[PDB]
């Protein structure tokens, strides 16, 4: 029902992407059908790039300055994927307006 | 505990699946543990004649001693081998899966005061417990570990499904229960363990292919 | 779809579940939005009066 | 949406960069026909005697 | 999939009290605004990056 | 484009009044550098009198 | 091979010490676990030893009341010193 | 986007990525602080009560 | 910004308690400490002795795939010279007993707690004998108790508690592991602790313990923050938390969606650059800028496998006390003693007071980040008598290093000529081949 | 039963207080009181009383402006002032600092609820 | 998926037993410990 | 340092680095080390 993302209205009042059925699990399957998937366990980065001070951790005085300029700059990077197993134990009924 | 008396067996540590443990070096630290191995019928009944069924002694045995969907439809992967999902062996050994699996038990911390001396006393009650107002009884409502067990035999015996009756308690947790499965593992610092087999793995994989061409210089 | 049909709908959760679910295992729980649920209830309500 | 994804189960893969797996079908088939041919090599033709 | 964020901020903001005419809001991850009390920046700057 | 397209988009999806959102930030998987930005917000207030 | 246990003699000095500590350190965690309604401790503990907790003292380290965790040479030879006394006080 | 009352003044404010102090003052989180210790009287031989 | 320590006990309120714990998981996995070394060095060295082969730890590396045309086979010689001394020291005699170190020293102060002890014995004897059956047998089992000294009560206590719980827990192999841990990063640390009503003994993880605020002390007990990060199971958590999990955090716990199961998830600060590398699952850098490749720094994902995560912070603010000079009523003595902040003093009796800041240790935890459990100052304070500021936490330990360095342990020392050993056995596996 | 005890850590620690709830006053409970003790023998209290070494803290009463500001006490009852004398001393059970600012507080209050139970019966006997 | 554990005792009916073990059924092929090496790799050395 | 494993090449030579590669530095070999050991170890059993 989001208003924010699903931005294509449907004629009958309302967002199209609501008047969308889909049957996500049909039967027992003895595994997951859908599960995520996640390397090595949870690997994630945490990088910091900062000159002569660091706002983030807060920590005045760098032995090893990544530049000289009064700054830092965060990096974050993770890694993540989506498995469905059998796409026929799952039945979609979409409206057309959303363009295939 | 089978027959009345206590065992002890060694688990296979291939016919072992330890779940959800905290980096620790130990099995009795899981909160869940599958045991699945192959039974013959008589340990199926040396074992579980107290509650086996009239129906699922007819499993155990007009079982055909070389199964099918509900709609009929054929398993076609029980076909296949590997260089379980089997629920008779072709050599008439049952699937026997053991499912341990700590559960959450709501219990209750009563506070009483003693009728001769002025001390409270504290114990700890199940959920049922009616608490005995008008007379001090203050309560609150904890959640705590259970271990409970479980086990099917094949794909149709479900057998023994209920909380486990060696709860190995400790006297002041009642949250600390463990099942019957204890163990350790030889590692160093929450790895995962380099034996001494894995350790002399490389040497005697250079032995089989320096004795190789040791042999065929013999032969030619 | 253009137009929501729900002879369609019980004649495709069938076809592939036909001889290969059983009877027990065939309750098929639809996840939509607020409108989707009110073009099955308008589609369910010309089912019932036909 | 984020509670959506929180009902769906976790597997912890050994890095690489793709994954692959194995669907399986009946090992019982109806096999078409050509033709079929009488005792003296000919074909049996659709206005054709037993 | 392999994503990425980043975010930079001056050198000046280690501590940067906020004497707050208007209150200070953190974004919730549901879409509200949240008022919040808290008066340093670097506590706004870390909840949104995550 | 991303997603493998290769004939482009249709013109008359690239109006005005068309309303973009963020999705994810890809990134290459070796030597990538450094992408996406972290978004702020503030609020407002009323008045009343006698 | 005694003058090569001299070379790896630093490595068992400083681990007697920790084992040293990390049981001062066990021992003044066992001795508040005894004022937590604990009925395990009247098992393991005697009848003198269930009354020391009630004397207003028992919060402090045992360092400063004139008792060490010692594992030493000293010790050693008392707890032999006791042990040949007792059984030549038995004969007689 | 509009005024909810007739004295709504202030609207929504949002930016992105690096903040620096005047997106700290255009938000009016930044004040001038009074040293209240410090007071100044201006020197002069009052003879008023002369 | 860590918030202000320096209040009095009404102003550390349950926002304050929480903020103190969101600081340790947002901020510190700084990992600056002046004696002991970073967590990817340690890790190296553990992983030289499971047989795991950094190549970047040997070369510049300019591979990732499992085969010996491109990588390098490793031979482990270090591991039969730490498993003598690991056997040497279970073969040691451990006897670690409670001794009075001045057994002949017994004072006033002594002898009255003595008697205080059998005045309180004998009134047990009072009550729980039914008229003369068994009070004659009771006095018997005290009057071997009148030849005790205090000094020797305190010792036969303080020796049943450790009598039963190294012969319990076998305390003899929760050490010999840890002199193990001595062998290769050069860091020995255990934690006691009430855990379950009992106190345990665990050692720590080198690798999974920060030590903040030291002074180039050897000592871990001198530490002023020490966070412990773990992966804990559920099943852990109850056992230690069943009595301050809210239904609502049970609830946490009851909703987490299956399982999974050393790539925990790495941080690098001070990076000279922003290209790294990654497809695989570890983090490839800078030549010679940065670390050049990525081993496990941190504890960063709340769940792994069906295990929560557990982040305990153990940090020791300020407390504001009352010093107070009272004369003895009996005879002209001036006592000292101290009372806390909410003390009234007794004036128009010449009670003097000054207002002295003292340390005080305090804990909290963090399971997942939705739980924030047991945020209250620490209840086993390791206290001393003359002294109200000293304590420690119960993480207890030692660096094996010389003269306030960082530890140049027994791998480190081996390392380099290890190394040197399997690129000598690579031209001797290439020599057999042609 | 979080009525002065510090239940955490798997153990059971207190630091002296009683407090004593959920029974009912006087007149509505049954059986007259809780009943904690045989000692008198029919040792009675309600809903909020506070025992400090075997010293009832009366909830019925309340606090005279006179012995408010001698000894220093801050609640309105002395009940609900030995629930305010042991506040830092509810999580701090075996700090030995604050089992002394416990007890020298806790004669202070036993102190001023003897003025004050003697400032009454020396008034309506008059 | 697991079922509820924090149920009442009453609500743990034999339908709930039951669907911890077709829960547990076929979970036996994968490996679920940080500090265990994988059954293709112990039966390598057996 | 020497006792810690660091060479500094300011102390063997005349340089002419901040890289620490064997094809520039030197690699130490500590042999001081049990040496002193052994002493240390003597007045622990005096
Ligand atoms: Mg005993």
């Amino acid at each position: 029902d989001d208003p924010v993302r699903n931005k294509i209205l449907h004629p009958m009042g309302g967002v199209a992407f609501s008047y969308r059925y889909d049957i996500w699990y049909i039967g027992t399957m003895d595994q997951p059908n859908i599960f995520k998937c996640k390397i090595k366990g949870d690997n994630e980065y945490r990088g910091y790039q900062w000159g002569i001070r660091n706002p983030f951790t807060g920590q005045k005085g760098n032995p090893y300055m990544s530049f000289d300029e009064d700054s830092a700059v965060i990096h974050r990077m993770a890694t993540l994927g989506v498995c469905v197993l059998d796409p026929t134990r799952t039945m979609s009924l979409i409206p057309a307006i959303l363009q295939g | 505990i089978v027959g009345g008396e206590p065992v002890i067996e060694r688990v296979n540590p291939l016919k072992i699946r330890i779940f959800k443990s905290g980096y620790s070096n130990k099995v009795e630290d899981a909160d869940m543990i599958i045991l699945e191995d192959y039974w013959s019928p008589g340990r199926v009944i040396d074992t579980y004649y107290d509650v086996l069924s009239p129906k699922d002694i007819k499993y155990i045995e007009t079982m055909p001693d070389y199964a099918v969907d509900q709609m009929d439809n054929i398993d076609e992967r029980y076909g296949f081998v590997n260089q379980s999902l089997l629920p008779y062996d072709l050599a008439g050994n049952l699937r026997v899966l053991r499912l341990y699996w700590k559960s959450k038990r709501k219990i209750l911390k009563v506070k009483s005061y003693d009728p001769e001396t002025g001390e409270e006393e504290w114990n700890f009650y199940p959920e049922n417990y009616v608490v005995n107002k008008e007379a001090g009884e203050e309560v609150q409502s904890f959640w705590v570990n259970e271990a409970w067990e479980g086990t099917m035999i094949g794909n149709e015996i479900f057998v023994n499904m209920r909380p486990r009756l060696i709860q190995y308690n400790r006297l002041n947790n009642p949250s600390r229960c463990h099942f019957g499965i204890v163990g350790s593992i030889y590692n160093l610092n929450d790895s995962r363990p380099f034996s001494l087999v894995d350790m002399m793995k490389p040497y005697n994989y250079l032995y089989d292919a320096i004795h190789d061409r040791l042999n065929k210089a013999i032969a030619s | 779809y253009n137009t929501f049909s729900l002879k369609l709908l019980e004649d495709a959760l069938y076809e592939l579940s036909a001889s290969k679910l059983a009877m027990d295992d065939r309750l098929f729980v639809i996840k939509t939005g607020e409108r989707g649920a009110i073009q099955f209830h308008k589609e369910v309500l010309k089912t019932v009066s036909g | 949406l984020d509670t959506f994804l929180n009902s769906f189960p976790t597997r912890e893969f050994e890095d690489d960069n793709e994954y692959y797996w194995d669907v399986i079908g009946s090992s019982r088939r109806n096999i078409p026909l050509v033709e079929a041919r009488d005792e003296n090599g000919v074909v049996v033709a659709a206005n054709a005697a037993n | 999939t392999t994503i990425r964020i980043q975010h930079k901020v001056a050198g000046n903001k280690l501590n940067k009290k906020l004497a707050m005419g208007i209150p200070m809001v953190r974004n919730l991850e549901s879409g509200k605004q949240v008022k919040d009390t808290a008066n340093m920046w670097m506590h706004y700057v870390d909840w949104e990056v995550e | 484009l991303m997603g493998g397209n290769t004939q482009g988009v249709p013109a008359e999806r690239l109006q005005q009044g068309e309303r973009f959102s963020i999705e994810f930030a890809p990134v290459e998987k070796e030597l990538s550098r450094k992408v996406g930005d972290v978004r702020f917000t503030s609020p407002v207030s009323m008045r009343n009198e006698w | 091979t005694l003058q090569s246990s001299h070379i790896t003699e630093w490595l068992f000095t400083i681990h007697d010490d920790v084992k040293k500590r990390a049981l001062e350190c066990f021992l003044e965690t066992a001795k508040v676990a005894l004022k937590g309604r604990n009925k395990k401790f009247q098992y393991i503990l005697s009848d003198t030893s269930t009354r020391v907790m009630e004397i207003d003292g028992d919060e402090f380290a045992e360092a400063d009341y004139g008792l060490v965790v010692d594992n030493s040479n000293g010790t050693q030879e008392l707890q032999q010193k006791l042990d040949t006394l007792a059984q030549a006080a038995l004969q007689t | 986007a509009g005024k909810l009352g007739k004295f709504q003044m202030l609207g929504f404010q949002h930016w992105k990525g690096l903040t620096s102090d005047n997106h700290l003052g255009a938000i009016f989180q930044q004040a001038p602080q009074k040293a209240t210790n410090l007071m100044v009287q201006l020197l002069a031989f009052y003879r008023g009560k002369s | 910004n860590f918030p202000r320590q320096m209040l009095p006990f009404s102003k550390k309120t349950k926002q304050w308690r929480k903020d103190c714990l969101l600081w340790a998981n947002q901020k510190t996995f700084f990992n600056y400490s002046l004696v002991r070394k970073s967590v990817i060095h340690k890790k190296i060295n553990y992983d030289l002795l499971n047989g795991r082969l950094h190549m970047s730890d040997l070369e510049l590396v300019l591979i990732k795939a499992a085969y010996i045309p491109d990588r390098l086979q490793h031979y482990p010689i270090m591991n039969s010279k730490l498993n003598v001394l690991r056997g040497e020291e279970s073969k040691r005699v451990f006897d670690f007993k409670v001794v009075v170190t001045n057994p002949n020293a017994i004072s006033e102060i002594e002898d009255n707690k003595k008697n205080e002890l059998l005045q309180r014995l004998q009134e047990m004897i009072t009550d729980t004998s039914i008229s003369e059956d068994e009070y004659n047998i009771k006095l018997e089992k005290l009057n071997d108790y009148y030849t005790y000294e205090w000094q020797d009560i305190r010792e036969v206590r303080a020796n049943e508690l450790l009598n039963h719980y190294i012969k319990e827990y076998d305390i003899p192999l929760i050490f010999n592991n840890g002199f193990m841990d001595a062998m290769t990063c050069g860091e020995e640390i255990y934690q006691c602790d009430i855990v379950g009503g009992e106190p345990v003994i665990e050692r720590v993880n080198p690798l999974k313990i920060r030590i903040f605020k030291s002074g180039y002390s050897n000592k871990v007990e001198d530490a002023d923050m020490i966070i412990l990060e773990d992966y804990w199971s559920p099943g852990r958590v109850i056992d230690t938390y069943y009595d301050v999990l809210s239904p609502k955090d049970i609830k946490y716990i009851e909703t987490m969606p299956d399982y999974i199961g050393e790539r925990y998830g790495f941080v690098n600060q001070n990076m000279i650059g922003d290209e790294i590398t990654v497809r695989d699952g570890t983090y490839f850098f800078d030549p010679a800028n940065l670390f050049t490749e990525g081993i496990a720094n941190s504890l960063l994902p709340y769940d792994l496998a069906g295990n929560l995560r557990v982040l305990r912070l153990y940090w020791k603010s300020k407390r504001k006390i009352l010093k107070v000079k009272s004369y003895d009523p009996e005879t002209g003595e001036e006592e000292w003693n101290f009372y806390p902040e909410n003390y009234v003093v007794n004036k128009e009796a010449g009670e003097e007071v000054q207002s002295f800041w003292v340390n005080e240790a305090w804990e909290g935890t963090m399971i997942g980040n939705e739980i924030f459990v047991n945020m209250r100052p620490r209840l086993i304070q390791y206290n001393r008598l003359n002294n109200p500021s000293r304590c420690h936490f119960g993480i207890v330990g030692s660096i094996y290093n010389l003269n306030d360095s960082r530890p140049f342990s027994l791998v480190d020392m081996m390392k380099p000529y290890n190394y040197l050993y399997d690129a000598i056995h690579d031209r001797l596996n290439k020599a057999i081949a042609s | 039963a979080f009525g002065g005890w510090l239940n955490t850590q798997g153990g059971d620690f207190t630091n002296g207080v009683t407090f004593i709830n959920e029974g009912g006053s006087h007149e509505e409970n049954p059986y007259q009181g809780i009943q904690i003790g045989v000692d008198g023998a029919p040792n009675l209290v309600e809903q909020g009383e506070v025992v400090y070494d075997d010293y009832v803290f009366s909830d019925r009463m309340e606090i005279p402006d006179d012995i408010r500001k001698e000894y220093k006490l801050r609640g309105k009852t002395f009940a609900k002032a030995a629930k305010s004398a042991q506040r830092e001393s509810e999580e701090r059970p075996n700090d030995p600092l604050s089992t002394k600012g416990l007890q020298a507080a806790m004669e202070r209050i036993a102190t001023a609820q003897e003025e004050a139970r003697q400032r009454k019966e020396a008034h309506r006997e008059g």
